[PDB]
This record gives structure tokens, C-alpha cells and sequence, in this order.
């Protein structure tokens, strides 16, 4: 599902 | 707050509270481009840490004291700082937010 770089982005990104 | 908001929308708080939580306010390929950047150690010991050059835009989440499941409460806190991530894969991609100076 969720590999843990797209968590990353899920988590912290906000451009 | 947009820290309310934005923890509740990204699947943060749906199902529980995060005690903290930090969103960068960079393109995502800048900030992927870190992990070629300054070599650091990360916080537990391991060495697959990178420092940003240059400062970048962060909004800290932080629960008060008071939040408790399922009524999480955020203090937010604006701030530019260098970001510590942790690489790892191919490519070679941030997996962990370590810290901010």
C-alpha cells in the first residue's frame, strides 16, 4: 500500500 | 488553526492524536534534493541524515496540554529553518523528518 517515502509526503509535505 | 486542519485532512488525527507534527512549505523536489545535500548524523546514530543548505519554510504542530482523543488541539508555529531528513531507496528520497535548526 503506503511505501514510506509517500508517507513522507503524505506527512509533511505542503507546498 | 491550519494545524487542526491540515492534521485532520492528511489522516493524521482521524484516528488518533499526534503528539507533533511538522509540514514543509518547499516544492517536494527541493526538498528531495536534500538527501544530496549536507551529511549529518541523525539523532538515534545512523549516518543516512542530510542537512539543508539553506533554511526553508515549516509549520511546527504541537498538541497542548489539554488535547485528548478525539478532541486534538494544535498550537502552530510558523517558522524558516534547515530540515534534517533521513534518505533512503532508489531513488534516493527523504523517509523521515528528523529535525529543524
Amino acid at each position: 500500500k503506503e511505501t514510506a517515502a509517500a508517507k513522507f509526503e503524505r506527512q509533511h509535505m505542503d507546498s | 488553526n491550519y494545524c487542526n486542519q491540515m492534521m485532520k485532512s492528511r489522516n493524521l488525527t482521524k484516528d488518533r492524536c499526534k503528539p507533533v507534527n511538522t509540514f514543509v512549505h518547499e516544492s517536494l523536489a527541493d526538498v528531495q534534493a536534500v538527501c544530496s545535500q549536507k551529511n549529518v548524523a541523525c539523532k538515534n546514530g545512523q549516518t543516512n541524515c542530510y542537512q539543508s543548505y539553506s533554511t526553508m519554510s515549516i509549520t511546527d504542530c504541537r498538541e497542548t496540554g489539554s488535547s485528548k482523543y478525539p478532541n486534538c488541539a494544535y498550537k502552530t508555529t510558523q517558522a524558516n529553518k534547515h530540515i534534517i531528513v533521513a534518505c533512503e531507496g532508489n531513488p534516493y528520497v527523504p523517509v523521515h523528518f528528523d529535525a529543524s535548526v
